[PDB]
């Protein structure tokens, strides 16, 4: 759930 | 809003001695800031691609009820501008573009851009602050907050605008936490100004 949606 | 942090805001804000002696620490870095000698409250980050750098205030509060504030014009900070504390252990450097402050379990962190709230964030998804935030939504926060850090209660909370945001984080009693940011802006400078503190009663 980084800022690009990668966790 | 607590008793204790209108009794502590109430204050005539600390002087320019306590201030430094609660700034940022030249020795406490990544090496890609710089403490900014004609400004000491101020670090500074090179311009650094592919890099995500931290920096530690020179006090470790283990006891009492603190606030400084940060002033990180919001033009310089870029993808990743996270603020709040860390414990010593805490990694002030990454490779890449991350929210360094809160992706371990050695500190707790606001990413400014996201408005969500990270501790153990590889493991632990983020969380909106302020309150009013839906989940896909952001808010554009000002130039200027106040870090409050209540050692006795173990909490991490902030305040912007005047506006008491309410308790970002528990769990912090018993740990030595020092203020911290993570920043990706070349050349961004930000500041931190101790405000006051106050022994537990
Ligand atoms: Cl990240």
């Amino acid at each position: 759930w980084d800022i690009n949606n990668n966790x | 809003r607590p008793a204790r942090l209108d009794q502590l805001l109430d204050m005539p804000a600390a002087g320019l001695a306590v201030q430094l002696r609660h700034a940022w620490n030249p020795e406490d870095r990544s090496l890609n800031v710089f403490v900014k000698d004609d400004d000491r409250l101020t670090f500074h980050r090179h311009p650094v691609a592919q890099s995500t750098d931290g920096i530690r205030g020179k006090v470790g509060h283990a006891r009492g009820l603190h606030a400084w504030q940060i002033n990180w014009p919001a033009r310089q900070r870029g993808t990743h501008a996270v603020v709040g504390v860390a414990t010593a252990r805490a990694p002030l450097h990454s490779v890449g573009y991350t929210a360094l402050v809160g992706s371990d379990a050695e500190s707790w962190g606001w990413d400014l851009g996201r408005s969500r709230l990270y501790h153990d964030g590889k493991n632990q998804p983020g969380v909106a602050y302020p309150a009013f935030l839906g989940p896909d939504e952001a808010f554009a926060l000002p130039d200027s907050l106040l870090v409050v850090l209540d050692m006795d209660e173990g909490t991490l909370s902030f305040i912007v605008d005047g506006q008491y945001l309410g308790v970002a984080f528990r769990g912090l009693k018993g740990k030595k936490l020092y203020p911290v940011v993570s920043a990706v802006w070349g050349h961004c400078e930000v500041t931190m100004r101790y405000i006051n503190g106050l022994d537990p009663e």
